[PDB]
Order: C-alpha cells, then structure tokens, then sequence
RNA sequence: UCCUAAGGUAGCGAAAUUCCUUGUCGGGUAAGUUCCGACCUGCACGAAAAGCGUAACGACCGGAGCGCUGUCUCGGCGAGG
RNA sequence: CGCAGUGAACAGGCUCUGGCGACUGUUUACCAAAAACACAGCUCUCUGCGAACUCGUAAGAGGAGGUAUAGGGAGCGACGC
RNA sequence: CGAGCUAGCCCUGGCCAGGGUGAAGCUGGGGUGAGACCCAGUGGAGGCCCGAACCGGUGGGGGAUGCAAACCCCUCGGAUG
RNA sequence: GUGAAAUGCGCAGAUACCGGGAGGAACGCCGAUGGCGAAGGCAGCCACCUGGUCCACCCGUGACGCUGAGGCGCGAAAGCGUGGGGAGCAAACCGGAUUAGAUACCCGGGUAGUCCACGCCCUAAACGAUGCGCGCUAGGUCUCUGGGUCUCCUGGGGGCCGAAGCU
RNA sequence: GCCGCGGUAAUACGGAGGGCGCGAGCGUUACCCGGAUUCACUGGGCGUAAAGGGCGUGUAGGCGGCCUGGGGCGUCCCAUGUG
C-alpha cells in the first residue's frame, strides 16, 4: 500500500502552510500518488474492472479541483502541474 | 508471440513469423563447441528412402549436451539463449564455472544470468538435471534419458514437457508428451521444467516456398498417380480410394497398427 | 401400409451433372439450339474423391457492349523474296 | 512553325457479366499448360525411440545425430459459412 | 553397358539493365488517467508491379524430300525466387 | 431403472465391500426473511496487489456543487475465434418406453458446450418491471454494522406493520 | 358518421300517413380550426395501463448555499420616435 510516511511525505511537501491538510494543491498531490501507485496495479491486472472504476472516481475529482484551482489561479497552478508532472 | 503481416500480398496475409524476445542479444553461434558441418542428405547407399525431403536454407548443426551427468556439482550460468535450426525449441548457451562451455536445450523459464546445475544434490528448480528418484513426484520436467546413461531422449520438442507420476522400486512412473505411462529407471536423468518456445506450434508457414525453405518438397497425392505408382493411382477421371486407404506400399493406413507385438519394451509401457 | 442396415439434412439445381430439351417464364437482340436471371418431376447434385459462397489472381472456357479495323459486302493497286 | 512536337524507333485497346481453380508455381522433351499436379491450411491414422516406415540376403544406411509442438502413411486443398 | 540427353538430390561457384509500389519499424506531433488509435516525416518489406539479360513456349502465320529428325517470324508468360 | 416396464450392464465375473492410483468440476455444515457491489454480479482455506464504504475527532480547503445530449468503460447466460482441458452434467443426435401419433414429457447412452487463457460478441422478466442528487412530512416492530462517562443514546445499511398524504 | 339494423310480428331497409329541423334553398363529398388537457407554455404523463436509459464514468449544455459592495446585461417603470 501507501504507507503513513510516503503520505506524509507528499503532504508536507505540497502544503501551503505547515499543518494544511486539506487545500486543492495538496488534495491533487495524494490522488496523483494513489492514482500512480493504482495506474500501475491495473497495468498487471488488466481484467481487474472494479478497481478500474474507483480510478476513474479519482481521475474526475482530479479533474474536478483542478478546474477550480485554475479558476481561481493560474499562478500556483502551473506550479503544481509543472511540479508534478500531469495535463496528458 | 507470433508476429502476424499485413496483406500486402496474397500469402503475406495468411503468414506468421516468430517472436525472437527469446533469444536476443546472441545470434552468431559458438565457433567452438556449436559448429559441425551438417550433411544434408535426403537418403542412404543411393535410394531415396524418405520422400518429398529436399532443397531449405544450408545449414550448420549445433552440438548440444543431453547427457549432463558428466558435469555433476559444477554450476553453469547461462550466458545466453540462442536460435538453433535444427530443432523446434531454442538452445541455451551456458559457461560452466569448469570454464568448459555446452548448449542446452533451453528449457521454459530459463533466463540469461541465471545458474544452473546437475546432480543429486540439485536444487528442485529450471534447467538443473537429476536422477527422477530425486525428482519430487509431480513436477514437469524434460530432456528426459530413457535408460540410465544413454542420453536424452524424450521431451525436446518445442514446448514439450513429462510429469513425474509415480515410484515404483528402481523405477518411476512418467507420464509422456504423447499421453503414454512409462515406467523409466530410476537413474534416468531429466532436466526440471518444460522445453519453452512453446509458440512454435502456432507458426503458419503461410505460404508454398518457406515449405520449400525448410526442405520439403511436394508431396504428390496417392490417387493423382497411376496404378503402377500406388494403390490408389487409376481411375478413370477422379476416384474414391476403392478400399481401403493404404500407403504407396500398399500396407493401410488408417487404423492399422504398426508397433511391434513382442516387444520387450513392453511391461514398461501402459498407454 | 410394405421394405431397409438407414432411407438425402443444410445448401445447391435444365448445372463442365437434365434423357425428354431449343423444358417453361423473364432479360438481352430487328431475329438468340449459345448467354444471363428465375421456376425444380434433380432420367442421373449434395457435404472433406468435401457442400454453398468468395475479394484478388488467370497466355484457362462461355456471353454482351464501346472503340477500331481488308474478317467481310468485294475486291483494287503497289513493294520486295 | 507545320497536317502533325513520345513529328523517326522502342511503346497497354477498354467495359459488363457467367463457369473452374483461392493465390505466385508445376506438367505431357517433340500435337494437350488446363478446370490437371503442386500449394499454404483442415482431418483421420500410425510411431515411446534399437521409433514407425523405406533400401538392402546381410552387415549397414536413410528416418535423425531428430524424439509426439516431432516423424511416417492417407484424404481434402487460401478464406467465410 | 549407360544419368557427357533427360528427372531428383548432394558439394562448390556464378547471374538477375533500369523503372514503379511503399508493409513493419523508428522519429515527431495529436490523443488518454495510462492506453488503444490517428496524423505527418523517415524507412525500404514482398513466392509485389512494368520491363531487358536470362528462363520459357500462349495464340497466329511460315516451314513440311525443311535452315531444323521440333527450325524461323509476329505475339505472349516469369523475371529476388 | 420405472408409474409398471424396456433399452442397457453382468458368469468374458458386474452390482455390493476393501486397499492403491488418476483426473476434472463444484465447494456440505457455518448460511440467514444475513453481508458486499453502480449494475451484471460475488461463497472451502492461505498469502500478496487493489476498489468502494462506515464511525469517531471538528484539525485543513472554502461553494471547489448537482445532473449529464454525445463519448468512454463495465455488462448474466447462450454463442464465436485460436489453443489447452474434459470427471460430472448435457442441447443436437441414437436407442427403450408411452401414445392414434410422440420429431416431447419418463428411461439407457451421447457431441458440442459447461472449465482455463487470450480475443470477440453487448442481449435479457439486465426487474424494485420504481433514473440521479438534495430538502421536507407520526411512529411501532427485528436485524446487520459502527460510535457513547454503554436499563440506553447516536450514525450507516437491510426487512415487516403502518400518521398525514397520494393512488 | 360511430355503436349497430335486417334470420316472418323491424319505431334502423322500401313505400305510406303523420311528425321534427331549415327554407330559395336543403343535403352530400372534400379540406382548415374546434370539440382533442389526443405533443399538455397556459394544460398530460412513465411500479402493474403506452412510457426509467442494463449500470457506471464524464464532455457540451442546463441549473446553483450564506453575507457585503461595484456594474446595471436580464428584469421593472417613465417619456418619445415608429408601429
């Protein structure tokens, strides 16, 4: 799995202020991680459909954010995408 | 894998090829031990004894071990798996510690790096060889001897592999790639797993030459001939056989058997 | 109802298979014993001596056009051996 | 500028529609090149290895320095259904 | 007695002017969550196409005590297998 | 074996019993008017990878939401393609019965198929025959699952009886 | 015209007597609106009547919690031109 740390990790590491938990910015950067981490699982397991749904959850709320970033932001929103390695 | 052609021509369309993810990175075979001339030659003291063989690419024979038991307790890593012509499964090329240097018939799994030995003592997995007493009942294995010290004689046929089935005093009972029972000795070396290039079923030729690259020539239907030429020969204008279908020698070929009756090889056969 | 070991399915069908036959209807033409599309009472198709189709291929065999012509109406003149 | 510019020479006539064979190929040297044989592919069958099978009185050799995803025999002959 | 013709196989050599078509793979872009895929550009595949040599022998004419005991002419098939 | 039979198997030694072995499919009891899943659907045991969900703590973002033409994915069984498997069961198919007839119902066999992989197919009484999200409008009864300073209170889910209302 | 009438006692056919309507007219056929809230904005629905998409994911679009100001396009009012 992911574990508390590698989580952790990410969250310090993509917060806007120590302690920000929450936030768009950070919201993204755990999904984008579990997405991965899951992006590769179905790459072995192809005929695994049902796990396949949830990605496509995350994969929309994903979306979902970034929308509202961008709108608000076009600033920190390259940022993050630039620093995270995402727009396919 | 088995790469499929696009249809840019007739023939090219039906044709299929080989992976070759095999074998990679080794082609040229090995000088030293691999090379023999091989003599092509469709037939004995000057008769053509085997019909319809002829013609297909020249080629070179590679000299491989099926008697391991002369290197028992030496490793060997394998050093790469190489293309053979002559035979359906691929050969691994493999450097014993010993510095002496063999081909192997490569068995499934096998991977460049890896080591591999033979002996009592081996550890029950790919490519190492053992007596089948040693051999735990169930495993598949392959490159089978048939009578203690007299080389591999069963299962080298792309793809091939025989179950251990049972014990039974020296010997121990196996279960062949034809779906035959055969009790072989104990001492019987067999190398643990399967052959691999288990593809090499699924080659469509694709065409009529390639059937002529692999020297075989045309194969001339019974009736097609005439009486003098076969059994079947005759007729005027096409021909239902006429009873019952037999080879040009005459003897017939459906359902006959063929195996000799006395045979001491039996009692050690039960399929 | 009688016989058989069991009585021809799918699909084809006047066919390289139809004797009667130039079967009969339709198409094509001024006029078509050939051709093409149909209908079956299939003398005597039929499933791997395959059944029915099939793009592409063919110095393979059939039937139409268009172009063009000494093939022909019908022959004439000329060159050379 | 001519009647004319691939100005001489080398240099495809095209179309519609059947039958057969899928295909490139092979054949009756010297009357038949095809709808014949071959063919990739489909099925049946034999063969456990001193294989079956073939040549040979034998020794021997082919099979095969192969081993059932491999070898012998037989029939149908791409493909679709 | 013959395989100095012809048929097959074995060993070792040599030959296929020049045109055309442009498979896969790469590269690039586009695409998506990743893909599939589509686009150019490159590339250079094939019992691929036109067509000499070379191999053949389709149709017609000529020859028929022949140039010839199978020849000549026009035409035609294959031409990296 | 049936309704009673017959086909069928058996003195060539069956059925019934014992021991040794092979192989494939499906997981008894637990098991329920139970649980999980968007649906289709998911059941012996173990381990790994992985989806959705629920409770509590009121910590973070600060309306970042709902729905969704088209697109995209999944989609029981049957069926199709290539290859593997094949014990049991079984369309077709064949035998015996019954019957006027019996291309059925019952019996004896039996081929695909049923299973594995990989790729197609895209349907259904795919049914709660009830699209999704939200707010509001008596309670009673039993049940699964969580949280509590646990005769009880609270949250999420599954049934039954029913206020108002609707029909 | 629709439901239907006529099989020996027909208020439904045909004639007759009488009667109702309208009248230089009266009937038929055709076609438009109406009745038809029977394409439903006004004004209909989909558990079993015809009607929920097999189920998800999401594009365009539709729609949008509480509070404060800036604008004033929708929206409302006034005059005036035109109509």
């Amino acid at each position: 799995p992911i574990t508390k740390e590698e989580k952790q990790k990410v969250i310090q590491e993509f917060a806007r202020f120590p302690g920000d938990t929450g936030s768009t910015e950070v919201q993204v950067a755990l999904l984008t991680l579990r997405i991965n981490r899951l992006s590769e699982h179905l790459k072995v397991h192809k005929k695994d459909h049902h796990s396949h749904r949830g990605l496509l959850m995350m994969v929309g709320q994903r979306r979902r954010l970034l929308r509202y970033l961008q709108r608000e932001d076009p600033e920190r929103y390259r940022a993050l995408i630039e620093k995270l390695g995402i727009r396919g | 894998a088995v790469k499929k052609f696009k249809p840019y021509t007739p023939s090219r369309r039906f044709m299929t090829v080989a992976d070759f993810s095999e074998i990679t990175k080794t082609e040229p075979e090995k000088s030293l031990v691999k090379p023999l001339k091989k003599t092509g030659g469709r037939n004995n003291q000057g008769r053509i004894t085997v019909r319809f063989r002829g013609g297909g690419h020249k080629r070179l024979y590679r000299i491989i071990d099926f008697k391991r038991w002369d290197k028992v307790g030496i490793p060997a890593k394998v050093a790469a798996i190489e293309y053979d012509p002559n035979r359906s499964a691929r050969i691994a090329l493999l450097h014993y510690v010993d510095g002496e240097k063999r081909y192997i018939i490569a068995p499934d799994g096998l991977q460049v790096g890896q080591q591999v030995v033979a002996g009592p003592d081996a550890p029950i997995q790919v490519g190492n060889a053992l007596p089948l007493r040693f051999i735990p009942v169930g495993t598949v294995v392959h490159a089978v001897e048939l009578e203690p010290k007299k080389g591999a004689k069963l299962a080298r046929a792309a793809g091939t592999s025989a179950q251990i089935q049972g014990r039974e005093g020296d010997y121990v009972i196996l279960r062949l790639p034809s779906g035959e029972l055969r009790k072989v000795h104990g001492e019987c070396y067999a190398t643990v797993g399967a052959v691999g290039n288990a593809d090499h079923k699924n080659i469509v030729l694709g065409k009529a030459g390639r059937s002529r690259w692999l020297g075989r020539r045309p194969h001339v239907r019974g009736a097609a001939m005439n009486p003098v030429d076969h059994p079947h020969g005759g007729g005027e204008g096409r021909a239902p056989r006429g009873r019952p279908p037999a080879s040009p020698w005459g003897w017939q070929t459906k359902g006959l058997k063929t195996r000799k009756r006395r045979k001491p090889s039996s009692r050690f056969i039960i399929a």
